[PDB]
């Protein structure tokens, strides 16, 4: 039994038909997060998206991912053992501090880079990389992310790229899926570069209630860096975010140039 | 900055909701 190896304590978060307890595996004395759903909630389909989901979590095994050490399915509830990580989401820190500083935010994005580059190298794309699922060991200052939430996770054959689906969360979406045009690892770089403009100034590149007019402004790369607030940022910072804010899925720079780049490399 | 233009960051959900 799931409750046979691990005691159940409080709760720390809730989704649909979904709660995260605290468990220790009772022989190790072990600490957890156990993420607790209720598949009675769940159709065959969506049974089996959570298997998949479980299965691409196994295959990565990484410092900045999230990493799951047991997946148990149990009559109505399927449980999956991840790393207990109680720093919160990126997100809900970034808002805290209303921006991070350059060498706080060059640390989080090296260690996300590392872990799309981890992620890109085994054949997987996350598609829906942002703060909202990024997770924080504490919430002190150089504190290490771990990705989290592969369920909308592709497995891609080598540099091939395909349509694999409209997916992913509108203000982080790619031209290239918005064109629903063939597309393959580059969408994790510019997720990226939401991710590192957010980090620098606290507020998203595009952004407009008509969804429509938001999805023209990623399509169109129109973004900018308004005074006065971007004026003491770095020119590499901006450099950095212009390279995975490129249009052109080819030219956008990937997670190993990324990491090489002057802003990330020569603190 | 941010705060002193009274912008916003909202958190969102995937399409997939």
């Amino acid at each position: 039994r799931f409750t046979e190896e691990y005691q159940l304590f409080e709760e720390l978060g809730k989704g649909a038909f979904s709660v995260v307890r605290r468990c220790v595996k009772v022989l190790a004395g072990q600490e957890y997060a156990a993420k607790i759903i209720n598949t009675k909630k769940l159709s065959a389909r969506d049974h089996q998206k959570l298997e998949r989901e479980a299965r691409i979590c196994r295959l990565l095994k990484h410092p900045n991912i999230v990493r799951l050490h047991d997946s148990i399915s149990e009559e109505g509830h399927h449980y999956l053992i991840f790393d207990l990580v109680t720093g919160g989401e990126l997100f809900e820190d970034i808002v805290a501090r209303e921006y991070y500083s350059e060498a706080d935010a060059s640390h989080c994005i090296q260690q996300i880079l590392e872990a799309v580059l981890h992620c890109h190298q085994m054949g997987v794309v996350h598609r829906n990389l942002k703060p909202e699922n990024l997770l924080l060991a504490s919430k002190l200052k150089g504190a290490a992310v771990k990705l989290a939430d592969f369920g909308l996770a592709i497995e891609v054959e080598g540099e091939q790229q395909a349509w694999f689906g409209f997916a992913g969360t509108p203000g982080y979406l790619s031209p290239e899926v918005l064109r629903k045009d063939p597309y393959g690892k580059p969408v994790d770089l510019w997720a990226c570069g939401v991710i590192l403009y957010i980090l620098l100034v606290g507020y998203p590149p595009f952004w407009d209630e008509d969804q429509h007019r938001l999805y023209k402004q990623i399509k169109a790369g129109a973004y900018d860096f308004p005074s006065p607030e971007w004026d003491t940022v770095t020119p590499e910072a901006k450099d950095l975010i212009n390279k995975m804010l490129t249009i052109n899925p080819s030219k956008r720079i990937t997670a190993a140039e990324a990491l090489k780049h002057p802003w990330i490399s020569h603190r | 900055s941010k705060r002193m233009k009274g912008f916003c960051l909202i958190p969102q959900q995937s399409i997939n909701e």
